[PDB]
């Protein structure tokens, strides 16, 4: 995951 | 962002839906530099949208990365007379190890959807919509065969309306998956  | 930009979108763009890749190779004065200045604000856009800190999408991310960009252009006249910009879809194949509810965990490498914005002003007409729409046409995806990254509650209920799409058992890797995602499922 790019958003974590 | 705003959607407009110093130089001519119709001229750079001349498809409704462009496609680009981590080359960022402009249709066929550094034209290269405008679509790379188009997905910089894009993504900035996006993640203020979705309170983000900074931005997970960028001209240099694509640049070092293996995703996909799908940018709508506006198809109606703007008084500035140089073309706008409505948003995008970036989409990427990940691996991932996913829980069913069988208690088995699952190496799979499905399509995921790592980025979607539509302009504010011009959200809730359609326009998201009809980039997915492309979007899984060109990549031959049916929707219950994607994963997420992190979705927001506003694309839940957008997949929901559209496409009927309901969540299947959560993840500790913060991809969302839909029922249907798994071979013993049906979609909706
Ligand atoms: S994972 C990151 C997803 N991106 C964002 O959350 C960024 C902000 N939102 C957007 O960019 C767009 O609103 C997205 C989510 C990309 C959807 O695109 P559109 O707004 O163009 O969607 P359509 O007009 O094609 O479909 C409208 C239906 O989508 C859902 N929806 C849109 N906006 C909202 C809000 N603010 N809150 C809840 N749901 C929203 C709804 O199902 C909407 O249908 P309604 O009958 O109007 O509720």
């Amino acid at each position: 995951s790019d958003k974590t | 962002f705003t959607m407009e930009f110093p130089f001519d979108v119709d001229a750079l763009f001349p498809e409704r839906i462009t496609v680009l890749d981590q080359h960022l190779r402009p249709p066929a004065v550094d034209l290269q530099q405008q679509i790379m200045t188009i997905i910089d604000e894009l993504g900035k856009a996006s993640a203020k949208a979705q309170n983000l800190s900074a931005p997970i999408t960028s001209a240099s991310r694509m640049q070092s990365n293996r995703h996909v960009v799908y940018i709508l252009k506006d198809s109606s006249a703007r008084p500035a007379g140089k073309g706008a910009i409505i948003g995008f879809i970036k989409v990427g194949y990940k691996k991932l190890f996913v829980l069913d509810d069988r208690e088995a965990h699952n190496e799979v490498e499905p399509l995921c959807i790592l980025d979607f914005y539509i302009h504010e002003s011009v959200q809730r007409h359609g326009h998201g919509r009809e980039l997915f729409q492309y979007m899984l046409q060109k990549e031959r995806v049916e929707p219950h065969q994607l994963a997420i990254d992190r979705p927001s509650q506003k694309l839940l209920k957008f997949l929901n309306k559209h496409y009927n799409l309901e969540t299947t058992v959560p993840q500790v890797n913060n991809f969302v998956i839909f029922e249907g995602f798994f071979a013993h499922q049906h979609p909706p």
